[PDB]
């Protein structure tokens, strides 16, 4: 039906059969996801395969079947075959090492748990975040990415809990995101944040004055190198587009594309032109000798606009010598025999 | 599959608290936990520890609750080993192909 309601109740519905306890549960997972590394790496170590693939094939024994490594990521891993070799080492790993593999499985598995369990923390940070530009459910979602980047850092040796520490990484990914696909012409952060204090200065330039700054108050206010120059050009970025669709006119029934015109294409007029012009240009051009007209002709009107690389063994006596003497007999007998003249621009 | 436990008394659980009171994992003395009647698997003394910690020190804690998980599966302890189709489950101790 609407979609934001059915996701809320999607996790909250899961939150509210398991929230995490504020140390225990937390501690757990922690705990878990963390002896997961280790396990990975030494996994590595004793197998000399890369912790990327240590990682993958663990991740597909616990998170799901050939279906999720065959769609998703195209096709190196042979659906069966490939991660079962893969398998079957680490099933030869003696009471040892062992241990490891059934460990980097139940620590994947604990920081699905404590990834599902924190989910309310998104939606409540996200929650603030709303008006930005970007949608509630977009905005939860680049949070969630950012509590799953806190999970991979989250050290449970310095007793803080995850509480503190996915705020932050949460309240990062989404204001990353704010700045990187709110808008319809992307905007680096910095120009972002410079938008969001030149328009907080403009508020307390408002305060008073009675008179919406001129550019020069702004200037001013905010701080070292501003100018009015300045200004109006980040204003003028800080206005989305407008929808080329728009209802127009009385809204009846406009359309705000029939209006504007069109350049590349040569109106018939321009196609006439480039008819006579390359036509007239060409009987010319057969007229004369090769020699310093064509070098010409083709430096000029055939690649890139260097009398002396003009030429090819000729040095530049005679380049100078043919170029303005048959430039001119060119230019004079087409003085008689008006053609070229009535300039065709 | 029960969980965390505090200190009424201490018998039977998991490898957590062996550590702890050193007598068990550093000797053998978990037999001599029990104080007073022994002159006359786990079990440890009338009653000492209250927390879900580790002893250095007691640093590394998490004082709390203790959860009774109910899960509604069927556990095996000592599996056979059966060829017919591939080795299902776990053998006694050695081999685990499960």
């Amino acid at each position: 039906k609407i979609s934001t309601s059915d996701p809320v109740r999607q996790y909250l519905h899961e939150i509210g059969q398991v929230p995490l306890l504020t140390l225990e549960e937390e501690v757990e997972l922690a705990r878990k996801v963390e002896e997961g590394m280790e396990a990975i790496k030494k996994l590595s170590e004793i197998t000399g395969l890369d912790p990327d693939l240590i990682r993958e094939v663990v991740r597909a024994k616990i998170l799901g079947s050939a279906r999720v490594r065959h769609i998703p990521g195209l096709k190196e891993t042979l659906d069966p075959k490939t991660v079962e070799e893969i398998d079957q080492k680490l099933k030869s790993l003696p009471k040892e090492h062992k241990r490891y593999l059934h460990i980097a499985r139940e620590g994947e598995a604990a920081r699905q748990h404590l990834i599902e369990a924190n989910l309310r923390l998104v939606v409540s940070i996200a929650k603030k975040y709303t008006g930005r530009g970007l949608s509630f459910l977009d905005l939860i979602q680049e949070g969630n990415q950012g509590l799953i980047r806190a999970v991979e850092k989250f050290e449970y040796k310095r007793r803080f809990k995850f509480s503190t520490y996915a705020t932050w990484w949460i309240r990062q990914a989404i204001n990353r995101a704010i700045a990187d696909q709110a808008r319809t012409i992307r905007i680096p952060v910095h120009m972002v944040e410079t938008i969001n204090k030149l328009s907080r200065t403009a508020r307390q330039l408002q305060q008073e004055l009675g008179r919406e700054p001129t550019y020069e108050e702004i200037a001013e206010a905010m701080g070292p190198g501003w100018d009015a120059k300045r200004v109006e050009e980040t204003l003028k970025i800080a206005q989305e587009p407008v929808s080329l669709e728009t209802p127009i006119g009385d809204e009846k029934d406009s359309f705000y594309g029939d209006f504007i015109p069109d350049e590349h294409l040569p109106s018939p007029v321009d196609a006439a032109t480039q008819s006579l012009l390359s036509e007239e240009l060409e009987k010319a051009l057969s007229k004369l000798s090769e020699r310093e007209a064509m070098v010409l002709k083709l430096r000029k009107g055939l690649i890139d606009g260097e009398e002396v690389g003009a030429f090819f063994g000729v040095t530049r006596e005679r380049i100078r010598q043919i170029e303005n003497k048959a430039l001119r007999k060119l230019k004079y007998h087409e003085s008689r025999t008006r053609k070229l003249r009535d300039f065709l621009d | 599959r029960v969980e965390y436990v505090k200190k009424e008394r201490a018998g039977l659980r998991l490898p957590l608290a062996a550590w702890v009171e050193k007598e068990a994992y550093k000797p053998g003395e978990i037999l001599a936990e029990l104080p007073e009647p022994y002159l006359f698997g786990d079990k440890i003394v009338a009653a000492i520890d209250p927390e879900e910690e580790v002893i250095a020190e007691a640093e590394g804690v998490v004082h709390l609750h203790e959860p009774a998980s109910i899960l509604v599966v069927k556990a095996r302890v000592y599996p056979f080993e059966d060829d017919v189709e591939v080795s299902t489950g776990d053998r006694v101790a050695p081999g685990d192909v499960l």
